[PDB]
């Protein structure tokens, strides 16, 4: 069956940034409140505004682009608050720019592609007409790619083989993708 | 609000039908109303002729199936208004221990929560049944919401409200005493 | 008769894939995505540090 | 009176406004607001600027096509092809 508009994921927002980048904001976020705990304790410049859990919602505010009720005061403060300011920027830009490349351009892609593939997987199942020189061809194989194929259309519940042309053709329109 | 939406059957309104071409004229092949377990037919064979979801007869099943999935979440909602109906009266009746409006506000945000949940997982599974269909130049396809539907969204709004309102009634009865 | 039992099939892929010097380079052609990676945005990280 | 703006605030309320992330305080003198609010015109057009050329450049490299038959190398004219002489 041709590959078509499919369902989406739930999770299918976060896909113009890869898995690598989204756990190094995780941890870069933890990274830059540990910091910013650090030296705002030892070095005072009275009250501690920034504890451990006030830097971490000081953290989580600048990353959401949203305001924060307290800033920092000290020198090597406002470097740890400028830099991290400039973090968000980038980031925040960047996912809004590739959504925009994905909804322009439309590619789908196939999922197999060759025989070897089809030998390789198990989700979707494969079959052929039950009387002719094409199911001869498959028993009588010694290529070890066809031997393999074999093993598998024979020992499948519920059978694979069809009737006529007709009967095979309705079974892809039909599985959705899954009969070949 | 709820009890007449979940009863009722007429939730989705779903039309198919091919065009006729040159001529800038459309004739349906089939029309039908659906609810979470009754089927009736507005001119499915020209007839009123009702089924239930497991009295089965291509994608208008595969709707109908979605429909009967996403069945639990407002019978979760109904279930916990009901409670929270129950010890709010009781506690107009006895104005002393005060713990039993709070209670009841819990019970009431909770319903709308949960039926925010059904809401969106029944208009998610209508969506993507549209979706898989293969486009042809000659069929149209529509659908269409029902008032039953536009009940359970009002339902939603007065147990929200009701639940705010109980926490006031809490706080201004708890310090009176 | 050779082609029938395949053994003009068996001597195809002996010579030309067998002897091959691009040892399973069939596997690396599969690969393709789009999508932003570290490479693209390094050097905002290597500010941050 | 009692005003603020050092030149430590200046800096710092300056790159507040560049990367729209808020300040602590704000300018109450008119030739403060002035040259406060020039500045964050300035820095509104820089990032839009900023996020939709990036979003150019993503596009015009997603249309590009590699070659999959002869009738792709017909109408297509940047990349010569040739056969043996004789
Ligand atoms: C799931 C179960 C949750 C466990 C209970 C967590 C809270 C603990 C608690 O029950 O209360 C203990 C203290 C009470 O002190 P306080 O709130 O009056 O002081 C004000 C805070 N001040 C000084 C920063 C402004 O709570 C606090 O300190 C603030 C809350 C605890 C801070 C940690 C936040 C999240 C936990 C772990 C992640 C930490 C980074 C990794
Ligand atoms: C209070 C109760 C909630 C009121 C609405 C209850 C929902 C019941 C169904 C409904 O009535 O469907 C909402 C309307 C109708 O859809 P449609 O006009 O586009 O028909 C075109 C649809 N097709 C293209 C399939 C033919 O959708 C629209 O009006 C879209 C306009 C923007 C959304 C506001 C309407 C719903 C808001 C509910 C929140 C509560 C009130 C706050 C405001
Ligand atoms: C980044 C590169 C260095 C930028 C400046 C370094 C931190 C500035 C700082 O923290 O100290 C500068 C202090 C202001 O800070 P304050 O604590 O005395 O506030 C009291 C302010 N009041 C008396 C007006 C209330 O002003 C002063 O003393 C004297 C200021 C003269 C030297 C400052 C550097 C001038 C550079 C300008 C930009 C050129 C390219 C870089
Ligand atoms: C004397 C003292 C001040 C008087 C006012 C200054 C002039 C008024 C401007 C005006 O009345 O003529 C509107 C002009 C006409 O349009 P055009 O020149 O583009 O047509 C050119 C067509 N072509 C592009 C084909 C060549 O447009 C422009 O000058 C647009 C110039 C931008 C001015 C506003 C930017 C800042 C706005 C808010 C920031 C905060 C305010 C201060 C606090
Ligand atoms: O000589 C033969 N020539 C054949 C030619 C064709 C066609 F392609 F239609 F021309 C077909 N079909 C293939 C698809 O299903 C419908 C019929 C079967 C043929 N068979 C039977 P085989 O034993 O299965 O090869 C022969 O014997």
């Amino acid at each position: 069956k041709k590959p078509q508009k499919s369902k989406p994921g739930v999770f299918s927002f976060l896909d113009p940034l890869a898995y690598e980048i989204w756990m190094c904001i995780v941890f870069a976020y933890i990274g830059v409140s540990v910091v910013l705990f650090l030296v705002s304790r030892f070095s005072p410049y009275s009250t501690n505004e920034f504890g451990i859990f006030n830097s971490l919602w000081f953290s989580l505010g600048a990353f959401m682009q949203q305001g924060c009720d307290i800033s920092p005061r000290s020198l090597s403060g406002r470097i740890v608050g400028g830099v991290w300011w400039f973090f968000t920027l980038i980031i925040i830009s960047s996912y809004t720019a590739n959504l925009a490349a994905f909804l322009t351009v439309e590619r789908m892609v196939s999922p197999i592609e060759s025989a070897e593939d089809l030998s390789k997987q198990t989700e979707i199942a494969y079959g052929t007409l039950d009387s002719g020189s094409t199911k001869e061809f498959f028993r009588r194989s010694k290529i070890a790619v066809f031997d393999k194929m074999w093993t598998y259309m024979r020992s499948a519940e519920p059978s694979v083989f069809v009737r006529t042309t007709a009967e095979g053709v309705a079974r892809v329109r039909k599985s959705k993708g899954k009969y070949a | 609000l709820l009890g007449i939406a979940v009863s009722t059957d007429y939730w989705l309104y779903l039309e198919e039908g091919i065009i006729l071409p040159q001529n800038q004229s459309t004739e349906v092949k089939m029309s039908l109303h659906s609810g979470l377990w009754r089927v009736c037919f507005l001119a499915g064979e020209e007839r009123g002729r009702c089924f239930t979801i497991e009295y089965v007869m291509e994608s208008t099943v595969n709707v109908l199936k979605m429909i009967r999935s996403a069945t639990p979440f407002p019978l979760v909602s109904l279930f916990f208004m009901f409670i929270g109906f129950i010890l709010s009266n009781i506690g107009h009746i006895r104005p002393h221990r005060t713990i039993l409006a709070f209670v009841s506000g819990i019970f009431f945000i909770l319903s709308g929560l949960s039926l925010v949940v059904g809401l969106v997982l029944y208009i998610s599974s209508i969506n993507d049944e549209m979706l898989n269909r293969t486009k042809d130049a000659e069929t149209y396809f529509n659908y269409k919401y029902g008032w039953s539907f536009a009940f359970a969204a009002i339902s939603f709004l007065l147990t929200e409200s009701a639940g705010v309102m109980s926490v006031y009634l809490f706080m201004k009865r708890y310090t009176a005493e | 008769k050779l082609s029938e039992q395949g053994v003009l099939d068996k001597l195809k892929n002996k010579w030309w894939y067998d002897k091959g010097e691009c040892g399973a380079k069939d596997s690396g052609s599969k690969e393709k995505t789009s999508a932003l990676s570290l490479s693209n945005v390094a050097g905002v990280f290597y500010i941050l540090v």
